[PDB]
């Protein structure tokens, strides 16, 4: 099959630069290399058909060029919304392949992460159950520890961490971290807290609940 | 507009057999190529074969002849693929695109995730996550819902119908043995909270399942 | 009726290359995959490539790319093949043909002869072929025409501008060396020759020769 | 490449009878595979598409079956309009392939030929040159020889002969034989012989003339 192969694996970029990635086919396709650019959850969008051509609708700022084995997408003028994954396909020999992909990267500016810690519901409770979620919102560089101390011990067990991908917005991530109990570990303590800790603020910002207030 | 349907996310188990449906419109039907792909979460896409709808005639995947089986109905301009003798390694999501010469592959579904296992559906358990009566105060307040202990992938949260679009974090799912387990969050200017409702709705295909929850100040 | 109309018979020098047409009508052009073939006098065809007209999309046979070039006319509903430096095992006939998945190859070309050589065209002798004092004496009497030494091929044969259809046998030209010699012979009812007159037109193209041979009783 | 097998490569057969031809393909061809008629000075006539679909237009008789590396092109009640070549045509691979083909003849009654002797025209041997021409038309089989007499002794050298293809009608053959000589050697002979050789007349078949008689 006709291997392709992308380079570089992944780019992180400043927006308003330029930038060109590289698409290299194990044998000759001619002119018949596409560029896709994928967001999660989403299906990929065609930006150049055939090498070069432009399509209606996708911006100016993309453009492909290239033929035989030597193909390079640019992107002049990189915005935010450009963050995803970009993939070449060649439709010239049976069968169809496509690239592994460059993931597309976006700088900002560090930001703290705006904490909330909330409390298990009482639905949860009735039913033997009790999750302590915390949520480290728009916050940059993607480096970023939570601690949980519960009447102020740390407690690695049962925590569940999730982060989303950079927005496509204001280039920045969020996390959320669960902390599982049994409602009886739950109403054997009282005060439950979330601390975020990363080289940005002069310290961790925490966010904290005491179960007997209510 | 233009458009390809994709069917509905489905699980079956293994040894079993799959029809996916992609139904067109917006383009003419009877020139296209409509082609079948399969990507894995965090991977590159693969095609699986091809169908020109005038003809009927197919190109498949080595790799896939003998799995795969794809037809078309024409007067519903409606595609179709035949997976048969699944395997759990088969479970990811499959996409049907349009292609011609004119235009490369511009028209693509919007996926149909396919999981392959012995075990059956859980819905999940949603929780409203309200603040305390501690924090808020401020000009933006945070809401979230806890979608816990489901299967399979995926589900879909959506706030007060899709009215609140801005402001929202839905998190990936995470696999806890055999369960996933997924959050969202919403953040509003006080202005709306607790003034007004914030209710986030939660669809779980594999089970029918479609709940509504509503963010209430915790009293207790 | 539906038909496809090739270029004539060509010569081309070694190292030449030649553009041959193929005209079409009758059915629809843009659906249409337009196959060339070769066909060396008493051996199988040989597929050269096809284009499809709607596209202008070609799939050449590896053993002929760069070789050949194919293009087509949509205006004129004509396809183009254009063949390159050619040496003189190029000579063959050959042909154009409409594909469609409908109906195979069901429409030809009649043929385009090229003959690669750096022979000169020489025009033919043309000979008319009486019987003696002695033969004839029956119902039937048979004329001929010998059409001796040219090149290339082909030369027409007719007799009195084809007003005389039956009873003609038209030889196959055979090579001497190189240059070809042929006959045609005629049977008439001898209510016919000698009262009224029999000629032998012969026709060649490549040197835009036409001669009338009008067969005589031999007095000498 | 796909090859095809044909068989058998020739063939002989008495009108009103029924033949089956043989296509043999080196791999699967699936139903791709196509039988046409060609006729010497005539371009393919495709008979039969996609194994077994008849052609609007062609006759009855013809009929085709088969799948994947094993199929058969059937004539009931051959008819004399029915010789030439069948080819069977895959398009299922690339590159298409073509069989070497069947060569269908027509068995028929001996016939004898109508033989003519032509002396040289004299515009011909004002030129230097003398071809005396003989026409053995209408006959059968084809395997007739004929052989050039002068004053008596057979002349082998510069000797050509050519045939027509088998008549569509009575499947009899043409064939025209010259003798080509030097305006010299002519003028220094006197009589001129064809004589047409074949078991079906009780012997040969002469014609002849003398070049003192004009
Ligand atoms: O008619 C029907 N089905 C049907 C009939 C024939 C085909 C083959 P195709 O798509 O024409 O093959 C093409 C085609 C074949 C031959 C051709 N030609 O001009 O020779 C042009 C196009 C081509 C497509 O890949 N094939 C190849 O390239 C092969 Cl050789 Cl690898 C497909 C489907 C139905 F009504 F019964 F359903
Ligand atoms: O766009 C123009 N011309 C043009 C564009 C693309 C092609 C290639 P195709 O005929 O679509 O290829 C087919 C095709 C390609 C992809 C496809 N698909 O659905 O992905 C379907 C059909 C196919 C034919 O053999 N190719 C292959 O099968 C390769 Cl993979 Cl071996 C040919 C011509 C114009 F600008 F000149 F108008």
């Amino acid at each position: 099959e006709l291997v392709m192969t992308q380079t570089p694996a992944t780019l992180s970029v400043t927006p308003g630069d330029s930038v060109s990635l590289s698409c290299r086919a194990s044998q000759s396709v001619s002119n018949k290399l596409h560029w896709y650019q994928q967001k999660s959850h989403e299906s990929p969008r065609l930006l150049i058909k055939f090498a070069s051509q432009s399509i209606p609708g996708i911006p100016s700022r993309f453009s492909g060029s290239g033929s035989g084995s030597d193909f390079t997408l640019s992107i002049n003028s990189v915005e935010t919304e450009d963050f995803g994954i970009y993939f070449c396909h060649q439709t010239h020999g049976r069968p169809l392949t496509f690239g592994a992909g460059t993931k597309l990267e976006l700088k900002r500016a560090d930001a703290a992460p705006t904490v909330s810690i909330f409390p298990p519901s009482s639905e949860q409770l009735t039913s033997g159950g009790a999750s302590v979620v915390c949520f480290l919102n728009n916050f940059y560089p993607k480096d970023i520890n939570v601690k949980w101390k519960i009447d102020g011990s740390e407690r690695q067990n049962g925590v569940l961490n999730s982060w989303t991908d950079q927005d496509s917005k204001d280039s920045t991530y969020s996390m959320s971290s669960t902390l599982t109990l049994t409602k009886d570990e739950y109403e054997r303590h009282n005060s439950y807290t979330c601390e975020a800790t990363h080289k940005t603020s002069t310290s961790p910002i925490v966010k904290s609940f005491n179960r007997n207030e209510c | 507009q233009v458009k390809l349907l994709e069917s509905g996310a489905v699980l079956v188990k293994p040894g079993a057999s799959v029809k996916l449906s992609c139904k067109t419109s917006g383009f003419t039907f009877s020139s296209s190529y409509i082609n079948w792909l399969k990507q894995k979460p965090g991977q590159s896409l693969e095609w699986i074969a091809w169908i020109y709808a005038g003809s009927g005639g197919t190109v498949y995947n080595q790799h896939f002849t003998d799995k795969a089986r794809l037809t078309v109905d024409t007067s519903s301009s409606t595609a179709y693929m035949q997976f048969s003798s699944l395997t759990t390694e088969d479970s990811a999501i499959y996409y049907c695109a349009r292609y011609r010469y004119d235009e490369g592959f511009a028209y693509w579904g919007q996926g149909t995730l396919v999981t392959v296992s012995a075990a059956k559906t859980t819905p999940p358990s949603v929780y409203p996550l309200a603040p305390g009566s501690a924090a808020q105060t401020n000009s933006m307040v945070t809401l979230g819902c806890l979608v816990k202990g489901y299967f399979p992938e995926p589900v879909t949260v959506t706030w007060n119908s899709g009215s609140l679009s801005s402001g929202v974090h839905t998190f990936p799912a995470v696999l806890q043995s055999d369960l996933y387990t997924l959050s969202s969050s919403v953040t509003v200017p006080s202005s709306t909270w607790p003034s007004e409702t914030v209710t986030c709705n939660v669809a779980h295909p594999a089970s029918s399942t479609k709940v509504d929850k509503k963010i209430v100040p915790r009293d207790c």
